Parts: C-alpha cells; structure tokens; sequence
C-alpha cells in the first residue's frame, strides 16, 4: 500500500530538510548514512521506525515527531552481526526522552541476550529539559545495562557531535571511545556555567575537543579526520576483536610466514647506553604483514599498546618505548596499560610485552599524584590474568618495574631475554655507593669496584642460573618463538579463586 | 582543673565500670574459635587520668561492680547507664553522682564537680608499652586567615584591636550558592583587616592578620 | 632442654640491645612489642624462629640473624583467628630478602587455605641490595598472592616507619593503609635521587609523610597519633569486618533500640537554601550508640564514607556533604566512594546513603584530570552492587548526581525522601532561562515563570507520582524506617551476569 | 655474540668428553641424544640450560656444571605436543639437588596447565648426598605434583640405566 511508502519516507526526514542541509553544510553525516556506511550492504533492519514521545508539557504535545530522535537496529559487519544505535541531532538536538531512552535499552537488551557487540554513535545534547525527571530515569535504565554488558561483550562508542551533561557517562563505561577532530567535544559542564562559577573564558573546543580528550585527559582511545576515515576505521578494528567472551578470537588466512628470520633485528640496539631507539619498529616488524592497530597513540606514550595479528590470529601487544621520558614507567602510562591488559583478558586475547624499563618517573609530582596506587593497577591487571603471557627483555630491566612488566614471579608463562638485556636491581654506580658506603671518599677503588659490579651483575645471566629466564635467545629468531610458544599455549586452562569480583585499586 | 582526691578516686572507679561493661558486651562477638565462656577476664587494671595512675582491681558483686585501690579502699559502684547515654547518674561509694562522658579514642572525657579529665583503662602490659610513648607538641597557625575556597565575602564580624579564641566566627565567604563559616584556630588580636565586605578572593588570599 | 631456652632468648633479640634501644628513644615499638599488643592474652603462635639467609655475597655469609628480618605467626582478636606478620627494622633495615620472602608467603597461602583475615605491619627498607635479582624474586611471589587474596579474605595494612621501593606496592593492593603520625612514611623513589634529576630538595616527611598521604594523595585511609592508639583502633576495625567473603557480618548485642524516634532530625534542615548542615550529625544519630567507624575522613571531604551498627549488625554509610564545596560530586570524592561501595560489595556488607547533591564541580581543572570516567567509577560501583542499598534524600537531587547516588534507576532496593527534597533536572532559574530562551527580554514574565517551575517541580511529588520514589516519609522515622528495612531485605540474593570480570575504568 | 654460542656449546657437553664416551662404551646414548630421538625433527625448545646449584658445602663451590644434571623441555610427537626431562649421568651421578628438582617441577606443571603428556627418562643415582636434606625437600615437591596429575594428563617413565633410592 503506497501510504506506509509514504510513512516511511516522511520517518526518515526526521527534523527537515533545513536542518538536514545545515548538518551537510558543517562537514557532517546524518544518522542513517552513518548506519548505511558502517554496515554490510543491504543488512540493515530497523526497530521502531514510529516511535513517539508521550509528554504533554511546555506545548511539546504540538511537535511529535516519529522516532524521538535516534535510529536503533541490527545488521552484519563482514558477515558478523552486530547491533547498533545512532543519535539524530536535527531531533531536538538528539536530546534523550523516555522513549528514546526504551529504543536505547530494547538493543542493549538484544545484545547481551545474542552475545554480539554494540556500537553507539553519538551526536546530541543530553537529558531533554522538557521532560523533567522522568528523562533522567530514561538515562539510568541505560547506564545499568552499560555495567551488565562489561566483561560479556564488547561496546565501543563514536563521538561524532556533541556529547554533554548525562551523554557522557554511557561512553565512559564502554570499552572504546573514539572521537572525529574539529567537530565533536565533551564535557560534563559547559562553559557558561564555567564562566559562572570560575570566571575563566574558554570554547567548547577548548573545554573539550579531540585534542584535549586524546592527549591530556585520559578520556579517548583515538581521532580521526572526518566521519568517513572513522566509520572505516570501525570496521576494521571489529575484524580483530572477539564476538564475545566465549567465541575466542577471530582468524584469517595470512600471507606471512611464521618461520622467517630477520637479521636487520641484530642492529637495532645502539652500542651506546644512552642512545634511545624505536620499540614500534620491532613491534611492525613481528607481526602478520606489517599491519598494527595502536590504541591510546598521542597519550602517555612512553608505553605503547595496541592490536595484531600472528598466524592470522589477534594479539595483544604491550612495549615500553625510550624514546619518551626515557621508557619510565608513570602513572599515565601505568593505566593506559592497566585497562588494555584487563580488556585483554576478560575476553580471553593473548599478550605479548616487550620490556626496557630503568625505573619509575622521580619526584613530588609523581607521588602528590598517587603513583603508589596507579603503578599497582599494571601489576594487579598482569597477576590477575589468565590469558597466555609472553615477555621479551630488550636492554634494561631494574627493580620493581623488571617484576611489574610480565615477570615470572608474577604468572608469566614464558620468558625469553635478548644478549643486551640487563636484569638487576639497580645500576652499578647506585649499588656500590651504597653496598660500599664507607668507603666512597677515594676514587680509584670506585672505579674499579664499578666495574666489577657491571661485569658481574648487569647481564642476563644470575637471572637465568636461578631460572627466572627459560632462554636467551637471538634477535632475530624472536617472531619465530613467538609464533611458537602462542601455538603451545592455546591450551591452557587456569582460574582465579572464587569471588563475587576483586578490590583492584580506583 | 584535674580532679583530686575522692573527686579523682570515683572518677577512676566509674572509668572501670565503663571499660568492664564494654569489655562484656565485646566478649559475645559471633564467629569465635571456642566457646568465650572459656576464657578469663584480668582483674588488676591501670586508670590513667589526665597522667595520674591508679592501681585498681574490679570485682562483679551481685549485679553491681565493686573497684579496689591500693589503700585498700574500697567503692562499689551501681547504675543502669547504656552507651550513647550522655550522662552517668549512680551509687558510687555511699554517694549519689552524676558525670558527663563523651567518647574518645581508647578512652573517655569525663566532667564532675567541677573537674574535667580524659580517661584510660588500660592492662599492666598495656600500660608498660603506653608508658614509652613520646608527648608531642603542637605546631600551631601561621598569624594569618587564609582563605581555604574562591568565593565572595558575605559578612566580616571581628573588629580591629580585638583578641580571639578558638572557635570564633570570623568571616562568612559564599561559593557556589553556600555559605561558608571561617573560624579562628588559635588565640590573639586582630591587628589588621585586608579584606571588605563584597570582595571577591582566590585560594591562599590574606583576609585578616593576628 | 636449657639450650633451645637459650637459642629461643638469643633469637629474640634480634640485631642487638643497641639498635633496639635506639628503637625505642625514636619513640618507636618493637615488632614483637606490636605483635603483642595485637592479639589476645597468650594467643600467639610464631613460625620459624630459626630460619636463616644463605646468602654468600659482599659478606654477608659472617652475619646470619635469626629470623631474617620478619616476624610471622597466628593468634587470636576478640577469640576470632588472624594471621599476621610484623617486618623488624633492627635487621639490616627491615629489607627484604629470598628467605624472609618465604616467610610471608607461607603466611599468606595459610590465611587463604584457612579463610582468615591478615594484617601486615610495616617498617622498612625494600630490596636487599647485597642479593641482588633473587631479593625481587621474592617481592614478586608476595605481590601474587595479595591478588588471589582481594575479595576473598580482608587484608589490613599498618605503616609504622619507613616503606620504599617495592615494599610500597603491596600495601597498595590490600584494602586499608593506615600510618603514625611523625615517625612513618611511603614513596617509590626517595628524595636523594629526586635530588639529582629534579633539582628540588625536600625532606622524607614533606615527600611522603601521614599529611601528604592522608589529604592529598589518596593513599592512606587515616592516621593515629602513636603505635598503641593505632594498634588499638586495629583491633577496634577487626570487630566490625567479616572474617571472609562467605561467613557473612558479625553480631553483637545492642544497648539501643530500634523504635525510637528523634524529634531534633524534624529540624535540621535550614529554611534558607543558602546555609549548610553537618551531615556527620545525622549518621552518628543513626547509627547504634553514636559510634561511627569513618574512613578517609581528611581526604575529599565534600562526602564522609565509614562503618556502623544497626540492631547490632554492621552497616557502611556514604554521604554527600554541604559544608565542603556545597557538597558537590568531583573526582576526588567519586573515586573515594566506588572503593569503598566495591568492598562492602565484596564482603557482603549492606549499604546507606544520604543525598544532598548540586551536582558536579566545574572547570578546566577537573574535565583535563578526567572527571568523565572519575565519576563513573562511583556509577559503576552502585550499578553493580548485590547487597542491599537503601537510599535517603535529605535535600537536593539535580541531574546526573540524583542518578549516581544509588537511585531506583541504578538497582537501589529502597528509595526515601524527606520532605524537603527537591528532585529536578536542575534550578529553577537555568530550567527557565532555557525553556523560554526566546523570552527573557523581559523581567517580570521571567520571575512568574520561574515562581511557577519552582511550584510545580521543585519536590519530591513528580518522582513520587512515578513511582521513583517508594516513600515520603518524616525525618523523626528515619532510623525506624532504616533497621525494618534491613532486616527486611537480609535474604536478598541477586548474581550479575557470568564473566572472568568486569572492564570498570581506570 | 659468538660468546653466547660459545657458552650454549659448552652448556651441551655436561661432564665432559671422557664420561661421555664412557656412557658410549657400555651402549647407553647420552640424555640430549634421546631427546633427539623421541621429538619430532626440529620441534624441541630446551628450558634453563644455564641453572646452576648454590650449595657451598664440602667443595661443592668449585664445581658449577650448567644444567645440574637434567635436560628439560617441549616439542612434538606425530605432531601432538608434549613435554619432557632427561637425567645426565656424567653430572653428580644424575643426582637430585634443590635446581634439578625446580627445573623438573617447572615442566611438571606447565604439563598440568597445558593439559599435554610427560615422559621421563631416568639414568640416576637418587638425592645429592652433598646437599643434606634440601635435597629431599626436591624430591618431595616432585612426588606431589605427580599425584596432581593422576588421572588428567599420561605420565610415562623410562628406566634406561639406574635407578635407585629416592
Ligand atoms: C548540546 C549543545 C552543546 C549544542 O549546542 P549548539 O550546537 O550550539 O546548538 P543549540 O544549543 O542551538 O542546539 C540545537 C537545538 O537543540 C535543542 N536542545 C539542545 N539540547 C537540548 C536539551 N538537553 N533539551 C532540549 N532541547 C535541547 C536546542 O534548544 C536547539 O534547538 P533550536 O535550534 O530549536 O533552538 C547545547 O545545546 C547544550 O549544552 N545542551 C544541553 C542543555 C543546556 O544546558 N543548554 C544550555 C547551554 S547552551
Ligand atoms: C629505608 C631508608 C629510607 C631508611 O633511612 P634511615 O632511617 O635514614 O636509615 P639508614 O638508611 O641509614 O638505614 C638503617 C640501616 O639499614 C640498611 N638498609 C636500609 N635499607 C636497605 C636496603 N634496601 N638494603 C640493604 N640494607 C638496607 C642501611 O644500610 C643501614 O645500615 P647501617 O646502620 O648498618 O649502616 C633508607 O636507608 C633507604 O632509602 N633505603 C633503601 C635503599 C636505598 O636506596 N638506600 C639509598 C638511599 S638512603
Ligand atoms: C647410582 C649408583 C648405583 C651407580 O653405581 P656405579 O655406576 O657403579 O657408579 P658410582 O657409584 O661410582 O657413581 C658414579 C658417580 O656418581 C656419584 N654419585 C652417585 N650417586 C650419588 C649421589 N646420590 N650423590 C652424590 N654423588 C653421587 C658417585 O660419587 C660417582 O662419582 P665419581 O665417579 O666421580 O667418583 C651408586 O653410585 C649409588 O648407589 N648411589 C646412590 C647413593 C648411595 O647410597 N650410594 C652409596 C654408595 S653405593
Ligand atoms: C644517574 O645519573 C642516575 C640518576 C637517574 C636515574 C634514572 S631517573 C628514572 C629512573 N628511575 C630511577 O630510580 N632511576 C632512573
Ligand atoms: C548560580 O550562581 C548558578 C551557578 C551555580 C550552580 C551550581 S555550581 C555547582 C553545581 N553544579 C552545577 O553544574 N550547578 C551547580
């Protein structure tokens, strides 16, 4: 019949024309296309195309509009279902209404019960004034099945707008946060209250945009240039991820081979003991064809982290880098890793770490800051895993960060050491200053006693006669035991003690 | 002032009864190894009172206690005071009293006839272990009010030439739609007034000088 | 045998009458003194005496001690079995070694088999130099077990002289850190090497003293003034926590009653919305006998989280409060909270609170330190919360905050209002200012339309009309209405969905 | 380096060249020989060639042979992965000391964790006489693990010279 032609092709216009065209004029995609480019071509199924809202105050009885102002289905990404909802901002600048909030919660629902991912596109303003409290109700029912999902399938959020007020707690407890440059922002309080209340003049790009939420607050995983490199994006970081915390990890067929060798390894670390080098080089070089997809790029990057593939199978990947801050660890760097390794584990990807480490970040800053807590939450994520881990030591390896960067003593599996590796409990200089305090007026004895303590302890070698390291073995064989030791450890099977969760530190 | 004499002895043997009723009631907790009713209860125990030691022994008469020193004094001690009750009305030694207790760590504050002092009961072990803790002294304020929020002066009371003690109102500073009190953690005069009425501060800014 | 008397006299001594002299002029206990003011009366079993280092470098072969540094054993609290351990300071500073090592974990692995709590009692130095890479070794296998033991049996830590390098981390990882004033202090890297590569010069107390960690940092969850008023309170904390995660709270009788009524809560309250309350004044008139375990009091002190009874059984209280920074939520007080929701989650331990909330505290400061997912913690926490939670609204309740503070939306098992609660999407002025954006030339039209949304909206009745609330109920009853409740809701049993765990934000 | 094969060469000859052609004489193959023979070509990865013992009593310290007498770890039978430990003869008599024992635990239990067989190959003396009792204590953590085991993963044993004792 040609009238529900009609009523669906009156549905899809959402807010006008008018406003359509002006969300074109700002370099920006409509609910539906974002829908249309993400999923596989003709797979969509819409829920609740002619929704209404039901309030009757401040007049709003007078403008109903059908679908109260996000798009929520289902469909596959190559060839993988998957559930998804996308906010309308031409809709009362895509505000959150009780009935808005039920669309939100029917596929959440659907997700858990099917144990298939969920993505949230986010483009609005937060709880619609109008509505009053009930609309904050709306939002809590949501935050809860956020809470219920952790742990059982994976969530990922894409800022694509604006993100205000009660907007921004749902992304918080996801997985993944990524955001588009220039266009989208969040924050929980806007800047007229900010001039309000602390007199201080600032933009909502200021307050909140990509640059601030990627480099200094912790908040995004990553940012992308328009909304189509970021829809791309999307697709290809679900290739690698796990359906649920079941399935196991995804696999292709790869065109690498798992027994090449790579002699160029043999050079990379410089005869020079303060000339830095690049840990992401040895991280491209290791894995299936190249190809890496890192998490938390511009922010802490003394440590690196991110996603590849060995054997056509994902991995995880965890590296301390020299080139900033000297690889220290920090308590940035420490909760970028914390969360990855977590994530990691819950939904059963192995991890391989990479360690050269002198030690934690000096002075009253770092402890003001709490570092005693944050540092933890890297150690308590490692101890606490179940997942295969294996650990290569590169240079340096001292102290506390040698034990909290995958050591044995900790539950690592296996633990290889290149012939540069040194395993100590401090420098040389450090440990004869003290061990020989009473006599450090002289400087001839020093010297000498310096030296002796470099060539006894700085190497790899007490660890491995006392079986902390199971081989040192040649750079460039190190793809070629890694592939190895993953094919071994596909099978192991290990738990923690029962408990209703852990008091991991906050 | 601190207590003296039969003031001082009944304040000790109240400060007893207190720590023996409390010791009762704890020895009922659930989830022990073995059955309570099989453990002993020390009878000689060390009041400490504003650093005045007593030497006591508590004995259970009937239903009522009954506290020996070592004069070879003897008071019983009756009442049916509960904790949480902020006063202890009852028979100590052929004289009805009544005391004002409050709550400390370890311990009590106990007020009577006049007199105030703060109340331990310990064990002879405890109190050789206590008896190697160091008296320490405090630091003290730093001349000045600071003020510890931004906000805006809302009433300044205090006048110039004007000598204070602790607890005294001395500026209001509202923030973010609450007032705010600031009070005087020392004792003096205000020489000097920096901040008026209607102003509008920053963290760490001067508002008044001792 | 007269001879193994003698050995036992000569063990106990541990590195001297000297050192142990000057122990005591620091104004400082022995750890054996400690042990011994811990437990009851004769309660006290000790393991290994005897045990002694092996090793042979720099040495160390000429001076064994007994030993090794540490005391270790099992005794009794209030007729309750604890398992403890106390570091002796007067052998070689405390520092940990291979053998000592095997000590605590032969603690530890025993409290876990038995299911009893442990306490660990710090002053100390960290790695033994002179062993070298074994000494880690060691740190690593303690650090391990603190992780399988979180959640499972309660783990208290007491700092009562020096803690550095590894030592401080698995403090970190149990569930309170409590220290001495003037005497003890925490940090990774201590001030020599801050010296060296900062250029700022600070003392052991300004780096890591109780004030730093107990109002700025959030490490330490209190201080005492010596060693016998902290070990005292030790014991005192012992007898309001569960022994472990299956056995459930501890009773006592109660010299209160549970029908009484307080007339004074009818006037708490202040009519003028400008001026605050004591909301400490409410808990301790609700909990039995006025007594009140609080922890974190002297950090974020905007809200109070602690310990009481009620009809004898012990219950945890977190409360919003108005006399510091109007009681607002920030990230700071959010992330005290979750901490503590999560461990009496884990202890079946049932949860009150009080609201009276704002809202969040704005600025550049808090969205650049990552207020976002600071503040989702505490909405996880609740989110995820099995035990029983009973809620109170004294007076404010505005926007997200009303949806974070355990609301009906989140999983809360009963809801409560006074009569002067006000639960809205936000004031009555911006409320206005928004919905009549197109009006405010005007000055008078402004006053009634804001007059009349104070009128409608501005109570406790729309949330009651839909059911958000479950009473409104007088102040007086509130301790009445409470301890029913409870006991109401001791059979509850609810289980969050099966995962190895959740992927809360760091 | 060329020192790091250096030192894995000089790691592969045990006791030395003479007790090794002595094993040779009376017809027995030598521990990494059979090895060599039971795995699949190219599939073994050797664990803690470079342990050494840390006992100072009665001389002990000046001879620290890398391996303490057992040779451990993985590969593949018909492509099926398992794991195993050899005892050397020419180190103590293939006797057990406080490392051996760790080095055997630590393929013990990544046989249980990995759900996979273990074989053992013994040529041995029993407990290192020079060691006193920690040396029981070795043997003692062993035995344990092998009752864990019953019943979950195979365990097979070959007896290719003595065996005696402990
Ligand atoms: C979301 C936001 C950041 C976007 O700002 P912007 O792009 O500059 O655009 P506008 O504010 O003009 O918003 C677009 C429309 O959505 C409406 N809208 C936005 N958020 C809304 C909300 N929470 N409830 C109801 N309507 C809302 C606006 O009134 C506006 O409609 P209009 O074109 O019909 O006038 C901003 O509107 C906002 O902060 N909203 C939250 C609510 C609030 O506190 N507003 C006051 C601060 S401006
Ligand atoms: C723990 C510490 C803060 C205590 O400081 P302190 O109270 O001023 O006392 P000292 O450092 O002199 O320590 C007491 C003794 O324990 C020894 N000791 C302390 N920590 C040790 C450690 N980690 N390893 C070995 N011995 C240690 C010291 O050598 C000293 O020995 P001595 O009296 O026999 O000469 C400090 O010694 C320290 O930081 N230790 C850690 C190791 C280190 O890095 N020290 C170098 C800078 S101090
Ligand atoms: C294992 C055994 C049966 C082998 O007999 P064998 O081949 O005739 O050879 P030996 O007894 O000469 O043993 C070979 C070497 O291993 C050593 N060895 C054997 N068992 C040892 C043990 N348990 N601890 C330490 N060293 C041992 C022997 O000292 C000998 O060393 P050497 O040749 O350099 O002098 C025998 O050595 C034995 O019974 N050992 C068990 C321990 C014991 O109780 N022995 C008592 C004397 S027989
Ligand atoms: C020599 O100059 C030593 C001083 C610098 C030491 C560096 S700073 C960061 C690492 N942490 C630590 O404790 N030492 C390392
Ligand atoms: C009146 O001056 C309005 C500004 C104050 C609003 C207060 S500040 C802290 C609370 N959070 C929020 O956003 N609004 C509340």
């Amino acid at each position: 019949l040609e009238k529900l032609e009609e009523r669906r092709a009156q549905a899809r216009l959402g807010g006008g024309e008018k406003r359509l065209e002006a969300q074109h004029k700002r370099g920006k995609l409509t609910a539906r296309e974002r829908i249309e480019l993400l999923l596989d071509h003709g797979s969509f199924e819409e829920f609740d195309m002619f929704v209404q809202h039901r309030s009757t105050d401040f007049g709003m009885e007078k403008q109903k509009i059908p679908g109260d102002g996000v798009v929520t289905g289902w469909g596959t990404v190559n060839g993988r279902t998957v559930f998804l909802f996308s906010k309308d901002f031409t809709v009362f600048g895509g505000s959150s209404s009780e009935a808005h909030a039920a669309k939100i919660v029917k596929v959440q629902d659907m997700a858990l019960k099917m144990r298939a991912p969920i993505i949230g596109i986010f483009d609005a303003g937060g709880a619609r004034i109008q509505e009053g409290v009930a609309a904050l109700g709306g939002h809590g029912e949501v935050f809860r099945r956020n809470v219920a999902a952790s742990g059982v399938i994976p969530q990922i959020s894409v800022i694509m707008g604006p993100c205000a007020g009660g907007d921004v707690y749902s992304p918080a407890m996801t997985d993944f946060i990524f955001m588009v440059r220039d266009t989208s922002y969040m924050f929980v309080t806007g800047p007229d209250v900010v001039k309000t209340v602390t007199n201080e003049v600032v933009t909502a790009e200021e307050l909140g945009g990509a640059k601030v939420h990627t480099s200094k607050s912790s908040i995004a995983d990553g940012s992308f240039e328009n909304d189509v490199e970021a829809i791309l994006q999307i697709r290809r970081l679900l290739d690698f991820l796990p359906a649920n915390n079941i399935e196991g990890v995804p696999e292709i067929e790869s065109f690498d081979d798992v027994n090449r060798l790579d002699k160029s390894l043999d050079t990379l670390i410089p005869d020079n003991p303060n000339k830095p080098y690049d840990m992401g080089e040895l991280i491209r070089r290791v894995v299936d064809e190249g190809d890496f997809f890192e998490i938390q790029a511009a922010y802490a990057r003394n440590i690196i982290t991110g996603f590849g593939r060995v054997e056509g199978r994902t991995v995880g990947f965890v590296a301390n880098q020299p080139l900033v801050l000297a690889g220290v660890l920090d308590s940035d760097a420490s909760r970028k890793a914390a969360r990855f390794v977590r994530f990691c584990n819950a939904f059963s990807i192995p991890i391989v770490t990479f360690v050269d480490v002198p030690g934690f970040l000096p002075g009253t800053a770092q402890e003001y800051g709490g570092l005693i807590k944050h540092g933890a939450k890297l150690l308590f994520a490692y101890s606490q895993a179940t997942v295969p881990l294996v650990t290569i030591i590169t240079r340096k390896a001292f102290g506390g960060a040698y034990i909290v960067m995958a050591s044995k003593h900790v539950g690592a599996d296996l633990n290889y050491a290149w012939p540069t590796a040194q395993i100590a409990v401090m420098g040389a200089k450090g440990a004869v200053e003290i061990i020989f305090r009473a006599e450090i007026g002289d400087a001839d004895k020093v010297a000498e006693r310096t030296k002796e303590y470099e060539d006894r302890f700085l190497s790899p070698f007490v660890a491995a006669e006392r079986g902390y390291i199971d081989e040192v073995i040649m750079p460039h064989s190190t793809r070629k035991r890694i592939a190895r030791a993953l094919g071994m450890l596909r099978t192991k099977e290990m738990e923690q003690p029962r408990k209703k969760h852990d008091n991991i530190p906050l | 002032p601190e207590p003296e004499g039969p003031v001082a002895h009944r304040l000790a043997a109240v400060a007893a009864a207190i720590d023996h009723k409390l010791n009762i009631r704890k020895r009922g907790i659930s989830g022990q190894m073995r059955d309570p009713s099989l453990l002993t209860f020390q009878r000689e125990r060390v009041v400490v009172l504003s650093g005045q030691r007593f030497n006591v022994t508590v004995d259970p008469d009937g239903d009522d206690l009954l506290v020996t020193f070592d004069d070879g004094t003897t008071a019983p001690v009756r009442s049916a005071w509960r904790p949480g009750a902020p006063v202890w009305s009852g028979t100590v030694g052929d004289q009805s009293v009544a005391i004002q207790v409050r709550p400390l760590l370890n311990g009590v504050f106990l007020q009577h006839a006049g007199a105030a002092a703060e109340a331990r009961v310990f064990t002879r072990r405890e109190a050789e272990l206590a008896d190697l803790m160091p008296v320490k002294e405090n630091a003290g304020s730093g001349k000045q009010l600071l003020c510890p929020m931004p906000g805006l002066v809302k009433q300044i009371m205090v006048s110039e030439g004007q000598e204070v003690k602790n607890g005294e109102p001395l500026a209001i500073v509202e923030a973010m739609k609450m007032e705010n009190v600031l009070r005087a953690e020392r004792d003096g005069t205000i020489s000097k007034i920096a901040a008026k009425e209607g102003d509008s501060l920053a963290v760490d800014a001067v508002i008044l000088e001792f």
